[PDB]
RNA sequence: UCCCCCGUGCCCAUAGCGGCGUGGAACCACCCGUUCCCAUUCCGAACACGGAAGUGAAACGCGCCAGCGCCGAUGGUACUGGGCGGGCGACCGCCUGGGAGAGUAGGUCGGUGCGGGGGA
RNA sequence: CGAUCAACGGAUAAAAGUUACCCCGGGGAUAACAGGCUGAUCUCCCCCGAGCGUCCACAGCGGCGGGGAGGUUUGGCACCUCGAUGUCGGCUCGUCGCAUCCUGGGGCUGAAGAAGGUCCCAAGGGUUGGGCUGUUCGCCCAUUAAAGCGGCACGCGAGCUG
RNA sequence: CGCCUCCUAAAAGGUAACGGAGGCGCCCAAAGGUCCCCUCAGGCGGGACGGAAAUCCGCCGGAGAGCGCAAGGGUAGAAGG
RNA sequence: CUGACUGGGGCCUGUAGAGCACUGAUAGGGCUAGGGGGCCCACCAGCCUACCAAACCCUGUCAAACUCCGAAGGGUCCCAGGUGGAGCCUGGGAGUGAGGGCGCGAGCGAUAACGUCCGCGUCCGAGCGCGGGAACAACCGAGACCGCCAGCUAAGGCCCCCAAGUCUGGGCUAAGUGGUAAAGGAUGUGGCGCCGCGAAGACAGCCAGGAGGUUGGCUUAGAAGCAGCCAUCCUUUAAAGAGUGCGUAAUAGCUCACUGGUCGAGUGGCGCCGCGCCGAAAAUGAUCGGGGCUUAAGCCCAGCGCCGAAGCUGCGGGUCUGGG
């Protein structure tokens, strides 16, 4: 017996494991938000980012934007360029899409 | 006295085309099917008849995921 | 009460040439130990046809073990109606599950009646320890008319032993007699052809 | 180690490919015998053929 | 007599005899048994004259097990038809029967009315049959 | 490289159901709100946002239990590629190579990769 | 774009019958006769022993089912014969089988006798005349020891009839 | 009498009979593309009119519902709403 | 050098078998909606059901169009063996597009057909050339270039027709079974096992006895052990069923089981295997191919030898192809 959070979940993530470019999942809690950029053909994680681990702050959005553009920068200095937005569970939206934003402003491509 | 049966479709010729181990091209089909008997893995994609077909050149390669069903993929040579 | 039967152990010998030469191809094992076997024929018979599954037969190996089992399985040749094969359960001090032989004590009021005993279970499934196996356990269907019903439930266990079927499981049963006054309404009985599921755009 | 393979027995009424079997082996007369090398694949032709033919080790 | 109440269909491929039976070659309700020496299809006016045997000579008592079931069509053409044109019309229903089978069991019954009961039966069947009694060996299957 | 948690994969129930116990510092969740973004064929339940008083009740995680579910030998058998016989037949056997399914013994209340946060 | 060209690879844009007044080319590649194979059907014989027979399963019978034999019926199949194997019935002439109609010999009987019933042995001989109808068969008349049943290409048309 | 599905069909493909069973000669302007969201049948308990079955609530329920129409394959980690 | 065939390895599959988890079938039992029926009510409910029964559970099964399972095999690709009247490519010339028998797997038919229709194989077709099978396209043996008054074998044979054993050892059969058949029937014969009952004297025969309640009852018109049941209880016993059969209109009577005596060692009833017996009637004259065969010249088990083909060998020759 799946939740309609599971199935979200599964649906939208599926779909971009289909495309075959690195994955860049984001977990969102009531308190934080966190980004790991993942290999799905090694099962291995190349690059991370969070606000539990920048130790952010602030406005929940604000804090998102900036943990976005922490794993751009990261992320370009392994030659990770292009990549694809899981949302998972998440609308793209609120906290995640400005996590999104924050990658892009680093030059993260997608 | 006389039938009311006498009727039967023609055979589709349906099955595995390629087998693990096989050398394909781009293109080549791997399995004719009804519905997703196989599922299209890495380097396959599928047609709106559930036909698999390789989207590289390489070699064919099986794998039974169990409840995740069975796929074909195609590894590069 | 209690038997003993010699066996031997054997290798690489067919099966069928043991068979031949009269011997029972068997195994016995438990969570220890597991070995091929043979009996002769006529001897483990002459065991088995009293013990059943149900007493304990102790194993005198040529090595000169003394193993107490239960016979857990025995195979039938289907054609022939003879044992091809036995599984020899090698017991030791944990409880175990087994089959009891139920004895049914009384005359049914049903009987008298004209009915007849069905005695649906001869036997009942059972923990219990090796040391502690009863020889029996005794019921009382003279209660029972035509038709009623005894279940496990209405079993009345002796000391360390346990159900190990459902209490729901039905045991005993007195039913009806074969009627020839039925006959004739039988003889006269109309049957109504067989109807054929419909198929297609018939449901 | 070599295996002398000696046909015996007629392939007539035998199904084609133990006929094969034989023509792979050589064996082509009745009574005719080949001295082959005991390789898995040749070992492989005279076992189809066994009820057809008599084997020897030799040397 | 016996029939299926109804089916998914109408007519069945004859199909063939081989082999000892599947399965129900051990005595499982009564203290007898009759048991097939011999493969064939048994009607079902064949089991039924079987039954009616046993109940006459039991006349009043016992209890008869059939555990043998006729839900083969048995198919016919119309007498002086030729070849072809279909496959005949349902004529009966056969119960599909393997040496070794125990088509009926009885109990509630003396040793010598059993024996006499499933001997009278066995003379209405088209097979050779063998008298049994349950067994120990029945017991532990 | 060890234990806990959070993500995310892999094996695809030996991983599941049920029962019981346990965890809030951290993390996670519920939670507090509905101004703002966004949202309900009605509903802040969901989705979403801003929070941080409380609670691990629910959920989740981690243990333990074999009632169920799942897994499951070894023996032996059915069946059989190839080779031979027997029967008037329905059919029945032998040799050699292969060899189930059911059932029995027994197993199982998961195992493992990568990255995080914490602990020693 | 116009196809129930649906006989759906679709002969023409356009098409039904009849022949005992018939004809040719072919086929035993294929039917009707006879044979053959088969034996469902047919005829006969068994097994079982429910029940009938005042009483008594078996004198005489035999529920429901079961096993066979024969190759005289009606068929199935399509194997020789379509560069021909003349097909019903009768007459003539037989000859064979025996599951026997009579005569001969038996057992059982619900065999008193006489007469029967039923089964067993037995094919040597015998097995009528007539009315009806093409008839075979069958019914009928008068008798009889009896008025048998089948096979022989449903025996016999280079023997007759028709 | 063409076409589709299943079986016969002897575990690749194919495979006949006047063998065993069913369908087609349409349809949809969404019943198509995509993005987002949602998850069934059924059982039990509860609820005016309300019923075996209308709509509502709770619990169990991996797919037995659904997928225009035959059958088969497939399918909720959606092809279903 | 890629071929048929073969070794290894991987993948694909849903048959045989099996199973019942799905779709259906399914006997019995349990449990339990729904009716039928019976008591009891119209005041709307109650109680009883040896009644037909859904769902569910249990035991036990069935299926081409069922599958929780699932072989042996089969297919295909890779590497390796494979030099063959193998393979692949291009082109020239065809013929064939009536098949048939047999084995196995199915369908149709009737668990018929020298039947019919497919599948895998085979042989005849085209090997109606050769040996065996009495004779006989396709069963067994075997693929005939020619010659030999040489040898070895195959199947099948070795008493005579008829080449080679009246060969050797153990057993069975008495029916000419062998040398056409089934349900079924039987003190035919032999081998194994299983029981009992017996010198606390059995079985067989010959001796007695075989009895009371009691002509017992559901119970009816006769029903006295012996015309159906839903009955078998006791008494005196050495023993004797409320009875095995014959008997009777019922009675009676005879007998059984039954206990004692007489003899003195075995006796009775099961079951598993081998070989025989009956069941067994069809048409011109019979017959296993014939003669004829009985510790076989039959059947079963185990042997040694030989005969036997156009197969194989020896010798000589031809021709084609390949190598010198
Ligand atoms: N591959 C095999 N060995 N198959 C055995 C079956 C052959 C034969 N029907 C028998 O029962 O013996
Ligand atoms: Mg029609
Ligand atoms: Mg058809
Ligand atoms: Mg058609
Ligand atoms: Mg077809
Ligand atoms: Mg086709
Ligand atoms: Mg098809
Ligand atoms: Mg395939
Ligand atoms: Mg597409
Ligand atoms: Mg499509
Ligand atoms: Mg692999
Ligand atoms: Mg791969
Ligand atoms: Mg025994
Ligand atoms: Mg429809
Ligand atoms: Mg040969
Ligand atoms: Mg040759
Ligand atoms: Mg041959
Ligand atoms: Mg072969
Ligand atoms: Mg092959
Ligand atoms: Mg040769
Ligand atoms: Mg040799
Ligand atoms: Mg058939
Ligand atoms: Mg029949
Ligand atoms: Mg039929
Ligand atoms: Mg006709
Ligand atoms: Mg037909
Ligand atoms: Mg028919
Ligand atoms: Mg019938
Ligand atoms: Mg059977
Ligand atoms: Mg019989
Ligand atoms: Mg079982
Ligand atoms: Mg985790
Ligand atoms: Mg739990
Ligand atoms: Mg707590
Ligand atoms: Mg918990
Ligand atoms: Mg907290
Ligand atoms: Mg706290
Ligand atoms: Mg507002
Ligand atoms: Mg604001
Ligand atoms: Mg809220
Ligand atoms: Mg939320
Ligand atoms: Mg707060
Ligand atoms: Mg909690
Ligand atoms: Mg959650
Ligand atoms: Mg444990
Ligand atoms: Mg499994
Ligand atoms: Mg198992
Ligand atoms: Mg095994
Ligand atoms: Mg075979
Ligand atoms: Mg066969
Ligand atoms: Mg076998
Ligand atoms: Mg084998
Ligand atoms: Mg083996
Ligand atoms: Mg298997
Ligand atoms: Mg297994
Ligand atoms: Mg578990
Ligand atoms: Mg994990
Ligand atoms: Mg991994
Ligand atoms: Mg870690
Ligand atoms: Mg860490
Ligand atoms: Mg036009
Ligand atoms: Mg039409
Ligand atoms: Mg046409
Ligand atoms: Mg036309
Ligand atoms: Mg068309
Ligand atoms: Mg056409
Ligand atoms: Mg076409
Ligand atoms: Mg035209
Ligand atoms: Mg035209
Ligand atoms: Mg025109
Ligand atoms: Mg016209
Ligand atoms: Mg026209
Ligand atoms: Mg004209
Ligand atoms: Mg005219
Ligand atoms: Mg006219
Ligand atoms: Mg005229
Ligand atoms: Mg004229
Ligand atoms: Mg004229
Ligand atoms: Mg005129
Ligand atoms: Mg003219
Ligand atoms: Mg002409
Ligand atoms: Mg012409
Ligand atoms: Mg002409
Ligand atoms: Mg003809
Ligand atoms: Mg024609
Ligand atoms: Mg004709
Ligand atoms: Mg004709
Ligand atoms: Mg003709
Ligand atoms: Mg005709
Ligand atoms: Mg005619
Ligand atoms: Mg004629
Ligand atoms: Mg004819
Ligand atoms: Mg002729
Ligand atoms: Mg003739
Ligand atoms: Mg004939
Ligand atoms: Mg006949
Ligand atoms: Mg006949
Ligand atoms: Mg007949
Ligand atoms: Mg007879
Ligand atoms: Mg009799
Ligand atoms: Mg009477
Ligand atoms: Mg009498
Ligand atoms: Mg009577
Ligand atoms: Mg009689
Ligand atoms: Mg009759
Ligand atoms: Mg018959
Ligand atoms: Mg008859
Ligand atoms: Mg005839
Ligand atoms: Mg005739
Ligand atoms: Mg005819
Ligand atoms: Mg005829
Ligand atoms: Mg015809
Ligand atoms: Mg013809
Ligand atoms: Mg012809
Ligand atoms: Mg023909
Ligand atoms: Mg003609
Ligand atoms: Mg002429
Ligand atoms: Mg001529
Ligand atoms: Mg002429
Ligand atoms: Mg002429
Ligand atoms: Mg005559
Ligand atoms: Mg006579
Ligand atoms: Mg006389
Ligand atoms: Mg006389
Ligand atoms: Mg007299
Ligand atoms: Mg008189
Ligand atoms: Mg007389
Ligand atoms: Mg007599
Ligand atoms: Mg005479
Ligand atoms: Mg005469
Ligand atoms: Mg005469
Ligand atoms: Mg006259
Ligand atoms: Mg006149
Ligand atoms: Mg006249
Ligand atoms: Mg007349
Ligand atoms: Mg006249
Ligand atoms: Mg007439
Ligand atoms: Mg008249
Ligand atoms: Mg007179
Ligand atoms: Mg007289
Ligand atoms: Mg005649
Ligand atoms: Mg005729
Ligand atoms: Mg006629
Ligand atoms: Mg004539
Ligand atoms: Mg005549
Ligand atoms: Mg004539
Ligand atoms: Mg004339
Ligand atoms: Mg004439
Ligand atoms: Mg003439
Ligand atoms: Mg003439
Ligand atoms: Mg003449
Ligand atoms: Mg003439
Ligand atoms: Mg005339
Ligand atoms: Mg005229
Ligand atoms: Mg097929
Ligand atoms: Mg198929
Ligand atoms: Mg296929
Ligand atoms: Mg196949
Ligand atoms: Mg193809
Ligand atoms: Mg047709
Ligand atoms: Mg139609
Ligand atoms: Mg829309
Ligand atoms: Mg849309
Ligand atoms: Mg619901
Ligand atoms: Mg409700
Ligand atoms: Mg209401
Ligand atoms: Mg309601
Ligand atoms: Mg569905
Ligand atoms: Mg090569
Ligand atoms: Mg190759
Ligand atoms: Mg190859
Ligand atoms: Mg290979
Ligand atoms: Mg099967
Ligand atoms: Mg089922
Ligand atoms: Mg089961
Ligand atoms: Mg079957
Ligand atoms: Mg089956
Ligand atoms: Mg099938
Ligand atoms: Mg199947
Ligand atoms: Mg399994
Ligand atoms: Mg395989
Ligand atoms: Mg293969
Ligand atoms: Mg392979
Ligand atoms: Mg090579
Ligand atoms: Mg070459
Ligand atoms: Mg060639
Ligand atoms: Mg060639
Ligand atoms: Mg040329
Ligand atoms: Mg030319
Ligand atoms: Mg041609
Ligand atoms: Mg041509
Ligand atoms: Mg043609
Ligand atoms: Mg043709
Ligand atoms: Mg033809
Ligand atoms: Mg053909
Ligand atoms: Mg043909
Ligand atoms: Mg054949
Ligand atoms: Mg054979
Ligand atoms: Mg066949
Ligand atoms: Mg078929
Ligand atoms: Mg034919
Ligand atoms: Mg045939
Ligand atoms: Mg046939
Ligand atoms: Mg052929
Ligand atoms: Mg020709
Ligand atoms: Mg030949
Ligand atoms: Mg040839
Ligand atoms: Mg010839
Ligand atoms: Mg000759
Ligand atoms: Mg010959
Ligand atoms: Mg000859
Ligand atoms: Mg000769
Ligand atoms: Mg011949
Ligand atoms: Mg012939
Ligand atoms: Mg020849
Ligand atoms: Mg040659
Ligand atoms: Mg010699
Ligand atoms: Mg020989
Ligand atoms: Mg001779
Ligand atoms: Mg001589
Ligand atoms: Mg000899
Ligand atoms: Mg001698
Ligand atoms: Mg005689
Ligand atoms: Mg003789
Ligand atoms: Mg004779
Ligand atoms: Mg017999
Ligand atoms: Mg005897
Ligand atoms: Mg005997
Ligand atoms: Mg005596
Ligand atoms: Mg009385
Ligand atoms: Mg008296
Ligand atoms: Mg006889
Ligand atoms: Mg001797
Ligand atoms: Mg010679
Ligand atoms: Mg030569
Ligand atoms: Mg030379
Ligand atoms: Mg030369
Ligand atoms: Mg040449």
């Amino acid at each position: 017996r799946l939740t309609a959070y599971e199935r979200r979940k599964f649906r939208v993530r599926n779909r971009i494991k289909r495309t075959g470019r690195l994955r860049l999942s984001v977990f969102r809690s009531l308190k934080h938000i966190y980004a790991q950029i993942i290999d799905d053909e090694k099962g291995v994680t190349l690059v991370s980012a969070s606000s539990l681990a920048l130790k952010l702050k602030g406005n929940k959005t604000e804090v998102a934007r900036q943990v976005g553009r922490a794993l751009a920068e990261k992320a370009l200095a392994l030659g990770i360029k292009q990549v694809a937005f899981d949302r998972g569970p998440y609308k793209y939206h609120g906290r995640v899409k400005a996590l999104a934003e924050g990658a892009r402003e680093g030059g993260l491509e997608f | 006295g006389s039938t009311r049966n006498g009727r039967d479709s023609q055979a589709k010729r349906l099955g595995v085309k390629r087998y693990e181990g096989q050398v394909v091209r781009a293109g080549n089909i791997l399995v004719r099917q009804r519905g997703t008997r196989f599922k299209p893995g890495k380097n396959v994609g599928m047609g709106r008849d559930f036909t698999l077909f390789a989207l590289v050149d390489g070699v064919v390669e099986f794998q039974d995921r169990g409840r995740l069903g069975r796929y074909v993929h195609v590894r590069p040579l | 009460m209690e038997y003993r039967l010699k066996a031997y152990y054997r290798e690489g010998e067919k099966p069928s040439a043991l068979r031949r030469a009269g011997k029972l191809p068997g195994v016995m094992y438990n969570r220890h130990l597991n070995r091929k076997v043979y009996v002769d024929l006529v001897e483990f018979d002459k065991v088995f046809r009293q013990a059943s599954i149900h007493h304990v037969i102790v194993l005198e190996l040529p090595d000169g073990q003394s193993l107490p089992t239960l016979v857990r399985q025995v195979n039938l040749d289907k054609r022939r109606r003879r044992p091809e094969h036995v599984d020899f359960f090698v017991l030791s001090d944990e409880p175990v599950e087994m089959y009891v032989p139920l004895r049914f004590v009384g005359t049914p009021a049903g009987v008298r009646a004209g009915g007849v005993l069905q005695e649906i279970h001869r036997d009942i499934l059972v923990k219990v320890s090796p040391r502690n196996i009863p020889e029996f356990i005794e019921v009382d269907v003279s209660g029972l008319e035509i038709g009623d019903s005894l279940h496990a439930s209405d079993l009345k266990l002796p000391p360390g032993v346990e159900l190990a079927v459902s209490p729901e499981e039905t045991i005993a049963a007195v039913v009806p007699p074969e009627d020839v006054e039925k006959l004739a309404e039988e003889a006269a009985a109309e049957v109504a052809e067989p109807e054929v599921i419909k198929k297609g755009k018939e449901e | 180690p070599r295996l002398k393979v000696k046909l015996v027995k007629s392939p007539i009424g035998y199904p084609k490919d133990q006929k094969a079997a034989l023509k792979a082996l050589g064996l082509r007369r009745l009574q005719q015998e080949r001295v082959l090398e005991d390789t898995p694949a040749i070992r492989g032709n005279v076992e189809k053929v066994a009820h057809l033919v008599r084997v020897e080790v030799v040397e | 007599m016996l029939m299926p109440r109804r089916m998914k269909y109408r007519k069945q491929q004859r199909g063939r005899l081989k082999g000892a039976t599947k399965g129900g070659d051990y005595v499982a309700f009564g203290d007898y048994g009759l048991v097939a020496l011999e493969p064939a299809w048994i009607t079902a006016q064949q089991i039924e004259a079987a039954r009616v045997a046993m109940v006459r000579h039991f006349r009043r008592g016992g209890k008869i097990f059939i555990r043998i079931f006729p839900d083969k069509p048995y198919t016919k053409k119309p007498l002086e038809v030729r070849m072809g044109k279909g496959k005949g019309n349902v004529e009966g229903y056969v119960a599909v029967v393997k040496p070794g089978r125990v088509m009926f069991e009885v109990a509630g019954v003396t040793e010598e009315q059993a024996m006499e009961a499933l001997r009278i039966a066995g003379h209405k069947l088209p097979i050779k049959t063998k008298i049994v009694r349950r067994d120990a060996y029945d017991e532990a299957q």
